[PDB]
RNA sequence: UUAUAUACAACCUCAACUCAUAUGGGACUACCCCCUGAAUUUAAGCAUAUUAAUUAGGGGAGGAAAAGAAACUAACAAGGAUUUUCUUAGUAGCGGCGAGCGAAAAGAAAACAGUUCAGCACUAAGUCACUUUGUCUAUAUGGCAAAUGUGAGAUGCAGUGUA
RNA sequence: ACUCCAUCUAAAACUAAAUAUAACCAUGAGACCGAUAGUAAACAAGUACCGUGAGGGAAAGUUGAAAAGAACUCUGAAUAG
RNA sequence: UGGUAUGCGUAGAAGUGUUUGGCGUAAGCCUGCAUGGAGCUGCCAUUGGUACAGAUCUUGGUGGAUAGUAGCAAAUAAUCGAAUGAGAGCCUUGGAGGACUGAAGUGGAGAAGGGUUUCGUGUGAACAGUGGUUGAUCACGAGUUAGUCGGUCCUAAGUUCAAGGCGAAAGCGAAAAUUUUCAAGUAAAACAUAAUUU
RNA sequence: UGCUUGGACUACAUAUGGUUGAGGGUUGUA
RNA sequence: AACUCUAAGCGGUGGAUCACUCGGCUCAUGGGUCGAUGAAGAACGCAGCAAACUGUGCGUCAUCGUGUGAACUGCAGGACACAUGAACAUCGACAUUUUGAACGCAUAUCGCAGUCCAUGCUG
């Protein structure tokens, strides 16, 4: 749930609008947590994806989805070798995971019109440049 | 009468020489190091601490391995031997 | 250099040669798929360039 | 101290080699800027300290 | 320089010939050959070679003090000549420094590494006079 | 023109915070700790050594003037105009007193040139030879600071040869100093009004 | 490899001290005085003394210099006179 | 087999290996992908706002990164992945509608490139990792061949084929 | 809400180029600065030095063409003259 | 900085000292003379990190105070005097002699600390707010030997952290401490091998 | 054997293969 | 007289000014090359004479191979091995300490084990 801010119990020091603690919530889907908490453990298997099996109260039951890059089954059959390639090493804590890809908000056109041009830090970057041509 | 005299009762070393980094800088107490973050996994770089990374960083030490992998790669990293397109012959 | 050649000579013709016969290049490049893994195309690639490579043409006046 | 850690023995034994005066003739040398070896840590001046 | 790779600019030249590697340092340090040898192996300059015989064009001597080579000082940018010495206030006398782009080569080793050399002077001394 | 930047950064690396007045020494910020005799020393101000200049040079400064499309090409063909006109070529320099005409029109031999000495052989009897010499005798060694900048100085532009078709003449051209070759498609308003001195 | 083992019979003796000091205790006490290896556990001293001068060991004391150096002090059986050694190893 | 009555062969699930074979961690950190996250300041004060989806913090990659063949853009005589630049635009619009903030489509260009599972009746698992030995020959975690030897796999994999 | 139309086909996966580059390596320029300047550092510079520590962190370039760096004599313990 | 005076220049540039001569209301300019040693300037356009007395300005240097005024004064404090040297109240030192701390020490040891400071030899400038031949200085050498003393080992207060977890991760201003038998184990064998033990 | 020296090994998380195992999970032979 | 004031010449003091600069700065261009096959960084010991910088690891200021072809240089041991090679580059073969992700466990201890192989002594 509620990713409850790590307060000192010291009010937020400085302005009312930053005074919220327990109703201040993930960007981030419990889907992408559960993957990059396996994901550092398992380091040597590269996370393709995660569904869900059942829920109660406290806990949230996914099975996620592990490749064995190094092997040679996995490299030999030519759907997945693509996989295999070092742009792929932690998918999770990039959000090249489907949990990932949705909590970073990529969706063509309109409604994330504002970040699809850039991916979320990239669009920002682009519009605050004063692009300065040489022969003005 | 803490005056000069806080200074003069002064005598039990807070910081040792660093296992990591030898800057004498930790902590007995805490077992931690400030700057280097002692067998904690992470040497703490901070990006604050923009001078501490200059410190810390590629060029201050030797660099005897990752040096000799530069040219190598120009080389197109090949395990052979080149030798000699001709004659010579070493005899006296 | 002789010791090292006894043992170049011996672990040649056999698989899983000691780590230090095994070129040092670089991490990346060693885990960096060989190149017989990287050619393989599906049955049904193979068909469609088979039939279809891309052929050296022309266009126009 | 007193009777010091291993590792301390080490470490002030290289500093005590630092403490001599440069051979006179490595002064003569062509381009040479050493007039000294001016890193003498002399114990009362510059300690080691902290 | 027409070229990309080229360097006009002043600083870098300075890095290049003052902090010269040895082998660079013998191509800085060559020495023309005299009217005599330039007839004989029609080559301009060879770079110095100890038994070299030398005699100095410039400063003090301007013509003669027929003399050989007794070692080419390559970090200190001078070659050192048998004959050629300035007196010192303590009646020592130490060698003047002769830079060999002030020097004829009256006489050349032959090494069979000097003639190949000469050979290589010999026949690009065809290509260029020919373009 | 090459954008010339001071350091971003510089006079920004000392830590410096300003001793408030009670401290006798003034309010200009100072460096902190101890012993260097950097500190403390003098951080930051414009004023100060090690400091920052007031307005620091950056990268966004202005090159280029785009210029309107009729107005260069107006003063293009008023250089080829002046390049007739004999008073106007003699008040730029160039040692024309003996010249066969203006304005000088050569058969289209003179392009098929392979050779300086055979360029020179022709351009002297042409009538070059005075404007010529009036270049290589001249060159000399930069006043400035320049001289570092590889601006090692000025020397003479005696002739603009034009020509239509390169048969060997640019190559042959190149050599000879302060001698330029232009082609007719492309006239450089550089070349015919150096320094916006009509008479090339 | 394997890797050939890095602390030979030679490698453990670095040097005989020679001081004035050193000298003394060769013609009083009977001991050879070397300059050893950081590495060489007295035990290493002793073998390696036997096997490189054929001298019978009986005691060996060492000591570490301020100059980060191994002096150890190698008692000699009274079969074995010290100073006819010290000079078959050339040294007065 | 199952009441404490043994023994064997399976499945599931979880342990033990200095097991055979591999992999991750850390750094660098200009650029970049995310998470996380201020205030000074501006408003001549000040809280929403602004500063700002910014600094600081931390994880992760590559030569670029990420993105990527549209649950798009449109309303047309439609156009047709993504990226960036030119534009729209200091505008639609937001905003104690105060201070201040603000993009995309069409249009123009740079460069261009497309696609595949899984789900249908392959219907004689057609598939795969490993272990040994034949051969080959890099200085192979390699390929060829044999044991049709273990093991994975019908709690599902080949393969047509991806709207 | 009702009644339609147009338009795609999500909640899966792979994918060059144009696009970024204050670091790193290999390079080229400057109407750049010229030793209180310029990077902190042109130099045994992230050094010397301070601080318990995090950190703070300098000052300081130049004989001459060649050392030919003043032999020798004299005064002075000598440095010096 | 573009152009130019076919500018000047090691036969002396620039720089700079200057009761040289002169010009301009001035900003400022030129020239002479001396010094100098390697490069430089006028004019027309072109760009600025463009002109200083100050900012309790910055940084470096230097005065008057003041070749000496504060002072170098607490623990009386020497002193005869032999030796040596360039010089000697101390510091070099004996002999001698006045005293001091007055064994709860200004002594004789060690820890905490120091880091070559210990010690011999050489011994000059700098240093010992004085001298100083001498020193904890400066230069050159040597020296710290252990089965039995400490470290080691052991635990304490307390800590480092593998957990089920939680966290944005790192890590947990955390003692979490859950984790098939996470447990200690036999000079032991028959049927869960057979005793105990988290 | 005792005493002594040298080299090579002995972290953790985790996948696969290996074999030992295990549970009144559950099936079957008796 | 002396001193003081004022000016000038000369000598100090001091390092401004000028001219130089193997450096700095900024823009552009090509490339992608760390790591459990044990990194970057740290410590430690190393030159005939070194104490640092720089270089290197116990084979320590460097070794193979390769290129070039006679230095290094302050003084020298050396210089020889200049024709099989100096010395510098190349550096593709090796070495690459004690560490550090740092890996048996620890670290105001270079502290203390276990295991295999192996050596000497005693038997």
């Amino acid at each position: 749930g509620g990713r409850k801010r790590p307060v000192p119990k010291g009010c937020t020091y400085g302005k009312p609008k930053s005074h919220g603690v327990n109703q201040l919530k993930p960007y981030r889907g419990l889907q992408s947590i559960a993957e990059e908490r396996v994901g550092r453990r398992l380091g040597g298997l590269r996370v393709l994806n995660s569904y869900w099996i059942a829920q109660d109260a406290s806990y949230k039951y996914f099975e996620v989805i592990l490749i064995d890059t190094h092997h040679s089954a996995i490299r030999r059959d030519p759907k997945i070798n693509w996989i295999c390639k070092h742009v792929h090493k932690h998918r999770e804590l990039r959000g090249l995971t489907s949990a990932g890809k949705s909590s970073r908000g990529i969706g063509k056109g309109y409604r994330y019109s504002q970040t699809i041009g850039g991916s979320r830090r990239a669009a920002w970057k682009r519009k605050n440049r004063e692009h300065m041509h040489r022969k003005r | 009468t803490k005056g000069t005299s806080s200074f003069g009762k002064r005598h039990n070393k807070t910081h040792t020489l660093c296992r990591r980094c030898g800057r004498s800088s930790y902590h007995i107490q805490k077992s931690t190091c400030a700057q280097c973050g002692y067998p904690a996994a992470k040497l703490r770089s901070y990006n604050w601490s923009v001078k501490a990374k200059r410190r810390k960083t590629t060029g201050t030490g030797r660099m005897q391995h990752l040096k000799v992998v530069r040219r190598r790669f120009r080389n197109g990293f090949r395990e052979g031997t080149q030798a000699k397109p001709k004659k010579a012959v070493a005899s006296k | 250099q002789k010791q090292k050649e006894n043992l170049r000579k011996v672990f040649k013709n056999k698989k899983y040669k000691p780590l230090d016969l095994r070129k040092k290049k670089t991490r990346a490049i060693r885990k960096a798929l060989s190149p017989r893994d990287a050619n393989r195309k599906t049955l049904k690639e193979i068909r469609k360039r088979s039939v279809f490579p891309q052929r050296k043409f022309a266009v126009k006046a | 101290a007193a009777h010091k850690s291993f590792r301390i023995k080490q470490k002030l034994a290289k500093k005590l080699k630092q403490n001599r005066s440069v051979p006179q003739w490595v002064r003569l040398r062509t381009g040479n800027t050493i007039r000294y070896n001016a890193k003498r840590r002399h114990w009362r001046r510059t300690k080691l300290k902290l | 320089k027409q070229n990309p790779f080229v360097s006009s600019s002043r600083r870098k030249n300075r890095k290049r010939h003052f902090q010269a590697p040895s082998h660079i340092r013998r191509r800085l340090m060559s020495a023309p050959l005299s009217k005599e040898l330039r007839q004989k192996y029609n080559v301009r300059s060879m770079p110095i070679r100890r038994d070299d015989e030398v005699q100095v064009i410039r400063g003090h001597f301007k013509g003669n003090q027929v003399g050989k080579v007794v070692q080419a000082y390559r970090k200190k940018f001078v070659v050192y000549v048998e004959k050629i010495q300035r007196e010192n206030a303590n009646g020592t006398n130490v060698y003047v420094g002769i830079h060999p782009s002030k020097v004829l080569i009256v006489k050349l080793k032959l090494d069979k590494d000097r003639k190949a050399i000469l050979e290589r002077r010999g026949k690009g001394r065809l290509a260029a006079l020919g373009k | 023109r090459q954008a010339y930047a001071v350091s971003e950064l510089a006079g920004h690396q000392t830590s410096a915070e300003s001793w408030g007045t009670g401290r006798a020494v003034a309010r200009i910020p100072r460096v902190r700790g101890g012993g260097t005799h950097r500190s403390g020393q003098g951080a930051f101000g414009n004023m100060c050594r090690g400091g920052r200049m007031f307005a620091p040079t950056k990268t966004f400064r202005r090159w280029h003037r785009k210029v309107n499309v009729n107005q260069r090409r107006y003063a293009l063909v008023s250089a080829i105009a002046a390049s007739g006109v004999p008073a106007l070529v003699q008040s730029k320099g160039h040692v024309i007193d003996g010249v066969s005409e203006f304005p000088l029109v050569v058969s289209d031999e003179v392009q098929k040139v392979q050779k300086t000495k055979q360029a020179v052989i022709f351009l002297r009897r042409l009538k070059i030879w005075a404007d010529i010499q009036k270049v290589y005798k001249s060159q000399r060694f930069r006043a400035g600071r320049g001289t570092m900048r590889d601006r090692r100085r000025i020397a003479r532009r005696g002739p603009l040869v034009v020509y239509d078709k390169d048969e060997g003449l640019r190559k042959a051209f190149r050599n000879i100093p302060g001698i330029e070759t232009i082609n007719v498609d492309k006239l450089n308003l550089l070349k015919l009004a150096p320094g916006g001195h009509v008479g090339r | 490899v394997p890797t050939r083992n890095r602390m030979d019979a030679y490698n453990i003796i670095k040097y005989p001290l020679t001081t004035e000091a050193a000298m003394k205790k060769i013609e009083d006490n009977n001991t050879l005085v070397f300059l050893t290896h950081l590495r060489a556990n007295k035990n290493h001293v002793r073998a390696a003394v036997r096997k490189l001068y054929d001298i019978k060991v009986a005691k060996v004391n060492v000591l570490i210099r301020p100059d980060g150096q191994k002096k150890a002090y190698v008692r000699l059986a009274r079969d074995y006179d010290a100073l006819d050694i010290a000079n078959k190893i050339g040294i007065i």
